[PDB]
């Protein structure tokens, strides 16, 4: 199938894994569990040019959990560089990540992403963000939390790899869902399982939704 | 299973098995790939693993295997090189060089193994950083010689020199000591003469080669640092600006070199150099016009098509043109023979600025701002650019982004709806566009008006009608406010509004109406000066906004409220006075009808509306009248309040009602809103509700506690309990808001403080952790900030009530109770600044926890906590020093001086706290300087630990050397000694001190660091 | 979806209960639609994520289902679904769906139960 190796790089805590998870399952992981070396995930998108598959190599940003480091970049066909707009040092290191990346991957499309724009006290000013200009990187402000611009990096990359600037995400057809009846046996457990659910509070009850 | 075998080193390395594991990782999937990954990481991390490196390079049939082999060496070279026996160093150098030579001679391997060859070069360069040129003097000459022998080797040499230049000049600041960076820069500099010679020859004997491309790649790096003469005193500008511009595979890199050249350090008064700078630009523009596209070409369309490398090229062109012109346009401005060039270059920029690419647009807009700002000031320049500016006016007006105030947007179905969210990322773009457009208007106000008015006509007659066109136009019209004379503005704005109304009269349906509404609202909100001169008009505008407050279209409704307050913020004076031919100040009218007007608004919109009224009322400086207006404003919330207070007093059950909770919350929020705008003036209204409000705080607190007892912690998640806490939180917010603005501090202390503390502290202290409001802490910070000095016993009370219980919530990890965590340290900080005595009163055990708390803050990665932790520490030290030679100061130093020093070193040296480096360094410097300046009156060492005579200076060195020696056992004694000597001497010069710290941080990452590096000056 | 009538549309956020973990996890934010098949008269829930338009819910509104309240919310329903096909293979979930308002939550419940009756016929 039409699939592309995507490497995702940037400092620890910038939101790389959370970003990928959001796209994978729809979930927002609140906890920070450091990535160990790399985590490879298949990610499919439906487009007016057919399906496009990214194999996302979600790499570790913490030096001590770096694993093979630039070894992960071998034969990457595209990349996302992530920083955290509430953390200046993460932007400062962007050239470092870029350097190590382009040494291995000389001519790939790359998106620079400034994550966590949902947070009121922004530190890396919009005006400051210029590293991408001389390097021909696409840039987006994003939030994995609020989903601000969350689709943009993948839409842009899909356009660049398929070579079609008019490429759009399209709604997948929706098969008729089945007519299933709950079976006698498990009906007892369904009550217990449901009970735990009702009495476990939904997260972020203060959001708009 | 079988895979793990390669981790066993006592067995000889099965290379075949390695390749399987590698391929499994690279081309595999799911569980298998994952297991291979872990395996390979462990293999790589094995400290003997490098010994297998030659075996792998020699025998592997898999390039990723060798790549990984090279990563293993790289790790060894960069970190453990000088620990290796000399022969392993020779041998490693040899097989790296040999592998490179070998891979360059076989054209197939050279052609199809670029990744592995690039890795090999980088690895080689790592060896050069260690060994060159002191232990490898001939490397440059031999590289130069080797180059003429083979096209492949020569090209690959260019890769190597590029990498070397990078590692020495571009990326050395973070990665090497100051001394070693200087050594390598100096070394490269001393031999660059010969490097350049080769680079020039190669460039002269080829046209469109991978070798040429490679050479130019290296040249781009050199341009960061080389002396200007290499650029200006050779033929190189000619080659770059002509020959290398013509072929497309060299054009990209050449343009980037030329951009960098446009940034060289270059004499100001040298007429011939000037001429050379004109000539390369002239050449370059000529090649573009004849080899790529003419000035008339539709770059918007070209970019949009996205063929080959067109986007990148256009991006690089924009960068070249803007860079060059920003520095040099003046060279082109006075000489008539250069006029066409100047304008042509700018015409390309005009075409570039039409491209649909936001990031690219920002790059060109930055340039336009640079241009127009200069034309605004510099005599006799604007006429040159009059036609360019005229075109630019069109471009900006037609690409105005949606202002933050325009709350309606069109959805995917052609519907005008309220926005789901703020377009946070177009805020800076709008400001940038406005700024440029504002300058353009000043530069030619006739042209700007003629353009806008005539565009408007083509909306009316239908010729160019569309939501996009009316929008961008309206936004632009609003954005130029302040540029015209009042008189011109008068006529201008009159025309615009008549026309917008006429336009609205024509259009029909809810979507059209929403759009034109939003545009009119935006425009009127942008012209307060006009509004102030046109009372009748202003009054009619406000009444219309009130009508919109009943709109079923929510975007329009919401925008009406924002527009109302926006106008009031600027025009409030005209609402407070009685206007001619009016029977009352308009504020009176607004208040009288407030229930009708706000009937259909959401609560927060109602609060905004009340906030706006507060702004107006605060204009009334007569105290009696102002208070009367305030009273009148608060009539509805105060009557709701009075009735609620009766009910609560009668029985606590009614508060139980969910509807009642919401009513109460909205009353308090309304008070918060009005207090926000009236500040100090709000006091009488506060005094009306204050005692019952604190009673209600208590009643509601009991309810929460009761609910938790009855239902468990999970009760805190319930609508009921969140609603009850909202009440508490809003009450805290109201008091905080008032106190933050209070002008009568005596009344704060005499009337507000005692009942507030009584109501809030014990409740906080005696609730379970999950039921404690962080807002209490936030409220107390403001109380301490504003009246802290006047309430020493009160501050003691605050500490007692919140310190130990809050610390215990936050001291098990870095994540739980994030709000408490942040507010806790802000409170500690202000207390430490304003009422340090409160800490003096603490029992010694609680004072120890205080010191623990501070250091705990250090270790946070969370900047909000970390920063405050470092400040508190610095402040505390100051507070102590200030006490002078008294027992508490002496005991403090005896107990805590070394705890602070070692803790500060810990976060400095652990690589996990890099964000705090500056404040850490400042703290460390202060601490060291205290000893260096004999500012500690007692021995820091317990007796018999050391000889009696011994100075604190000697002992401090001794403590630190020992600390570092155990903490970093791979350092030598001399490294440590030299580091401490340097550091202690430099404890008065923060910039030098910091550099010595950074050098230390480099050295601890490797073995055999040179101790003399600390002599750098 | 051309063979279907749109009975009800409402903006929503959908969660699924992870049991192994003791937590709700978001599945998607977007338009939750009730769709009546013109051929079979059957009524399903279909919901797609904003921007990517990916299906995050696809199941019949079975007559057997019951919308229950969640302890944390006055604007949400929880129910057990035995056969959702959004991911692919038919699969059982415990779902939670939260709305912009209580009005919306109450309106949804009403429509849901109307749909259940249509589905009985
Ligand atoms: C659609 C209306 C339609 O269906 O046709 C739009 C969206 C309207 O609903 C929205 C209108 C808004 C504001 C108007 C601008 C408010 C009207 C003010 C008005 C008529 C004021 C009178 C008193 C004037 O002064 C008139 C007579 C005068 O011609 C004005 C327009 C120009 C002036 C001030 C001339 C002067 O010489 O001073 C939405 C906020
Ligand atoms: N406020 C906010 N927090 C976010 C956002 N994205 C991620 N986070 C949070 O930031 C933390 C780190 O996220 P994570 O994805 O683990 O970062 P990472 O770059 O993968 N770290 P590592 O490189 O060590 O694997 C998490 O607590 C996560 O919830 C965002 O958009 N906004
Ligand atoms: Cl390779
Ligand atoms: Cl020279
Ligand atoms: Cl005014
Ligand atoms: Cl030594
Ligand atoms: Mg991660």
């Amino acid at each position: 199938q039409v699939q592309f190796k995507l490497v995702l790089v940037g400092d620890g805590g910038t939101g790389k894994t959370t970003f990928v998870k959001r796209h994978l399952t729809g979930e927002f992981e609140k906890k920070y569990v450091a990535t160990l070396g790399v985590e490879v995930h298949p990610l499919v998108f439906h487009t007016n040019r057919g399906p496009i598959k990214f194999n996302v190599w979600d790499t570790a940003g913490q030096e001590k959990f770096g694993g093979l480091r630039d070894g992960y970049y071998i034969q990457a066909q595209c990349a996302i560089i992530m920083f955290d707009v509430t953390s200046r040092v993460t932007y400062k290191n962007v050239p470092n990540w870029h350097r190590d990346l382009v040494r291995v991957c000389e001519n790939i499309p790359i998106v620079l992403c400034g994550n966590k724009v949902d947070i009121k006290d922004r530190k890396v000013k919009a005006k400051s963000i210029v590293f991408h200009r001389k390097k021909n990187l696409q840039y987006y402000d994003i939030s994995a939390k609020s989903n601000y611009n969350f689709e943009k990096p993948f839409l842009w990359l899909a356009r660049k790899l398929i070579g079609d600037p008019n490429l759009e995400f399209v709604a997948m057809p929706a098969l008729a869902p089945p007519e299933v009846v709950m079976d006698p046996a498990l009906a007892a457990q369904y009550e217990h399982d449901l009970e735990v659910a009702q009495t476990t509070a939904l997260p972020d009850e203060d959001d708009d939704l | 299973g079988a895979m793990e075998g390669i981790l066993d080193f006592s067995n000889d390395l099965d290379i075949a098995l390695l390749d399987q594991v590698v391929s499994t990782f690279y081309q595999g999937s799911g569980v298998q790939q994952k297991q291979a990954q872990e395996i390979l990481t462990k293999f790589q991390d094995n400290p003997d693993a490098w010994q297998k490196a030659d075996q792998i390079l020699q025998f592997s049939t898999n390039p990723q295997s060798k790549f990984i082999a090279l990563s293993i060496l790289d790790k060894l070279i960069t970190r453990k090189w000088k620990l290796l026996p000399n022969d392993h160093r020779i041998g490693i150098r040899n097989f790296v060089v040999g592998m490179i030579i070998s891979m360059c001679q076989d054209d197939e391997v050279f052609k199809t193994q670029k990744n592995l060859i690039n890795k090999s070069d980088l690895t080689l360069v790592q060896i050069l950083k260690q060994e060159w040129p002191q232990n490898w003097p001939e490397f440059i000459p031999e590289l130069i010689g080797s180059s003429s022998s083979s096209v492949n080797v020569c090209e690959n040499n260019m890769i190597v020199l590029k990498l070397l230049s990078e590692e020495v000049f571009d990326f050395s600041a973070e990665q090497m000591t100051q001394a070693k960076a200087l050594h390598l820069k100096n070394s490269m500099s001393k031999e660059f003469e010969q490097i350049f010679k080769l680079c020039f020859q190669v460039l002269e004997q080829g046209s469109s080669s991978s070798l040429i491309v490679a050479t130019l790649e290296s040249l781009l790096r050199y341009l960061h640092w080389i002396p200007y003469r290499y650029i200006y005193e050779t033929n190189i500008l000619e080659l770059l600006s002509t020959k290398f511009m013509t072929s497309p595979d060299t054009r990209a890199i050449t343009l980037k070199c030329l951009t960098e050249v446009s940034n060289l350090k270059i004499p100001q008064d040298n007429d011939l150099i000037k001429r050379q700078t004109v000539l390369f630009f002239q050449n370059t523009l000529q090649q573009i016009a004849t080899s790529v596209m003419p000035v008339t070409a539709d770059l918007k369309a070209t970019y949009a098509n996205a063929n080959g490398n067109d986007q990148s090229f256009l991006q690089d062109l924009a960068m070249f043109l803007t860079t060059y012109l920003a520095r040099n346009r003046a060279l082109l401005e006075s000489d008539e023979s250069l006029r066409e060039l100047l304008l042509n270059a700018h015409q390309y920029l005009i075409q570039l600025s039409k491209i649909e690419e936001r990031e690219l647009f920002k790059t060109t807009l930055d340039y336009w701002h640079n241009l127009v700002a200069d034309l605004f000031y510099e005599p006799l320049k604007k006429h040159i650019y009059e036609e360019i500016c005229s075109q630019l006016r069109l471009v900006i007006i037609e690409n105005m982004v949606r202002p933050e105030e325009v709350l309606v947007v069109e959805n995917d179905e052609g519907e005008i709806v309220r926005e789901f969210v703020k377009e946070s990322d177009t805020i800076q773009l709008y400001k940038s566009e406005r700024e440029v457009l504002v300058y353009l208007t000043h530069l030619n106000v006739i042209d700007t008006e003629e353009i806008m008015i005539s565009k408007l006509a083509r909306q009316i007659d239908g010729s160019e009608w569309s939501w996009h066109n009316i929008n961008t136009l309206s936004w632009a019209i609003g954005s130029i406010s302040g540029t015209m004379s009042e008189d011109t503005e008068k006529r201008f704005v009159v025309t615009v509004i008549k026309d917008l109304l006429g336009l609205c009269e024509q259009k029909r349906g809810k979507d059209n109406k929403a759009v034109v509404a939003s545009d009119i609202m935006y425009v009127v909100g942008q012209y307060p000066r006009f509004l102030k001169a046109h009372w009748n008009f202003l009054r009619t505008v406000i009444l219309k906004l009130f009508e919109f407050m009943h709109e079923t279209h929510e975007g329009v409704q919401d925008m009406a409220c924002d527009t109302f307050i926006k106008i009031v913020q600027k025009c409030k004076y005209h609402f407070v006075i009685q206007q001619p031919r009016e029977s009352e100040p308009f504020i009176q009218t607004i208040i009288r009808d407030i229930q009708k007007t706000t009937a259909d608004l959401q609560p927060q919109q109602v609060h905004t509306f009340y906030k706006a009224c507060g702004i107006i009322i605060s204009e009334e400086r007569s105290v009696a009248e102002r208070n009367r207006l305030l009273s009148d404003l608060m009539q509805l919330p105060n009557m709701a309040w009075d009735t609620i207070v009766e009910q609560s007093t009668a029985n606590p059950t009614l508060l139980l009602d969910s509807e009642t909770v919401k009513i109460i919350a909205n009353i308090i929020k309304t008070n918060v809103a009005v207090c926000t705008s009236m500040g100090a003036d709000f006091y009488p209204q506060l005094g009306h509700i204050y005692y019952n409000m604190l009673q209600l705080y208590r009643a509601v607190s009991s309810m929460i506690s009761a609910q938790v007892a009855a239902e468990g912690l999970i009760a805190t998640k319930t609508p009921k309990v969140r609603g009850l806490r909202t009440i508490k939180k809003e009450i805290l917010k109201l008091v905080e808001t008032y106190i933050s603005k209070a002008r009568n501090l005596d009344d704060v202390v005499k009337v507000l403080v005692e009942p507030l503390l009584n109501a809030v502290l014990e409740d906080y202290m005696n609730n379970v952790p999950d039921a404690r409001d962080a807002e209490v802490l936030n409220c107390m910070t403001t109380v301490v900030e504003k009246v802290g000095h006047m309430i020493p016993q009160g501050v003691i009370l605050i500490l007692q009530s919140v310190f130990e219980c809050t610390l215990d919530m936050i001291n098990k990890d870095f994540t739980e109770y994030p709000e408490h965590r942040v507010e806790f340290y802000k409170l500690l900080k202000v207390i430490n600044e304003k009422s340090f005595a409160a800490f003096l009163e603490l029992p010694p055990a609680a004072f120890k926890l205080f010191v623990d708390a501070i250091c705990w803050a250090f270790k946070h990665n969370n900047r909000d906590v970390e920063v405050n932790g470092l400040q508190i520490a610095l402040d505390l030290v100051k507070n102590i020093e200030r006490m002078g030679n008294v027992p508490f100061a002496n005991e403090f130093h005896k107990n805590y001086f070394f705890i602070f020093v070692s803790e500060t070193f810990f976060v400095l040296t652990d690589s996990d706290h890099k964000s705090g480096f500056s404040k850490q360094a400042l703290l460390l410097m202060k601490l060291i300087s205290l000893v260096y300046d004999n500012k500690i009156s007692v021995p820091l060492y317990q007796e018999a630990e050391v000889p009696q005579g011994t100075s604190n200076q000697v002992y401090l060195s001794q403590y630190l050397a020992n600390m570092l020696s155990n903490a970093f056992p791979h350092l030598t004694s001399e490294q440590i000694a030299s580091f401490l000597s340097a550091l202690t001497k430099q404890c008065k010069d923060l910039v030098v001190f910091k550099g010595t710290l950074r050098d230390f941080l480099v050295q601890i990452k490797e073995v055999g660091g040179d101790p003399t590096d600390y002599l750098f000056a | 979806e051309e063979d279907e009538e749109v009975l009800y549309k409402v903006r929503a956020k959908l969660f699924r209960f992870d049991k192994d973990a003791k937590e709700w996890k978001e599945r998607g934010t977007g338009d939750c639609k009730f769709l009546k098949n013109k051929k079979t008269n059957k009524v399903r829930i279909l919901m797609r994520r904003d921007k990517t338009l990916k299906i995050c819910a696809n199941h019949i509104i079975a007559p057997e289902y019951t919308l229950k309240p969640n302890v944390g919310s006055d604007r949400s329903w929880v129910y057990a679904c035995t056969a959702d096909i959004a991911e692919g293979e038919a699969e059982a979930f415990t779902f939670a769906i939260r709305f912009g308002s209580k009005e919306n939550a109450d309106k949804f419940k009403e429509e849901f139960e109307k749909a259940q009756e249509i589905n009985k016929k």
